[PDB]
């Protein structure tokens, strides 16, 4: 806890209401509180495949950092799956990310073990 | 017959100036009209140049 800063810049992510009312920055965790029927996992694709950091908008720093969505789906229907794997094939930003996915029908420990993966 | 034609050339002269800016009132309908389609096209060449563009992007990246 000494080895940390503070966050003081910010992403945008292509939603406008998180772009513009409660903020992104490069350090935050924020969830996403769904319901049970809405949306979730289409956000979800959403913000992978369009979320960018705009340097261009600072004051112009280097571009050296390139960007990387590391992507964690645990206990999903495989319906999403097939959803996941299109949408992110399909506009070729897979390219910058990797998905740690597994169905609901693969045995419990995986889906203990899986964000351990990611992060 | 004298009077016949000098007051209505004056009401002429009156309703043609008046009716020649209406002429320029339907110019001004045309000249908005021309504003619209102008916007029309350069805002569909600016939307086909930005979606292609964004195409040729997602072609290069795959």
């Amino acid at each position: 806890p000494v080895a940390r800063r503070k966050p003081e810049q910010f992403i945008q992510t292509g939603i406008s209401t998180i772009d513009v009312m409660n903020t992104l920055v490069r350090g935050q965790k924020l969830p996403i509180f769904s319901g049970s029927g809405l949306p979730a996992n289409e956000i979800a694709a959403q913000i992978a495949r369009q979320a960018t950091v705009r340097p261009d908008l600072s004051g112009e720093g280097e571009k050296e950092e390139p960007f990387a969505v590391v992507f964690a789906a645990m206990g999903i229907t495989q319906r999403e799956l097939s959803y996941f794997i299109q949408e992110f094939e399909r506009t070729g930003a897979l390219s910058r990310s990797v998905l740690f996915l597994n169905k609901a029908d693969d045995p419990t420990i995986e889906r203990i073990l899986t964000p351990r993966m990611a992060l | 017959s004298k009077l016949e034609a000098i007051l209505s050339q004056e009401v002429e002269a009156e309703i043609q100036a008046l009716l020649q800016e209406a002429e320029a009132k339907a110019e001004a309908v045309k000249r908005e009209a021309e504003e619209k389609a102008k916007a029309l096209l350069q805002a569909r060449e600016r939307a086909l140049e930005a979606q292609y563009r964004a195409a040729l992007r997602r072609a290069e990246s795959a």
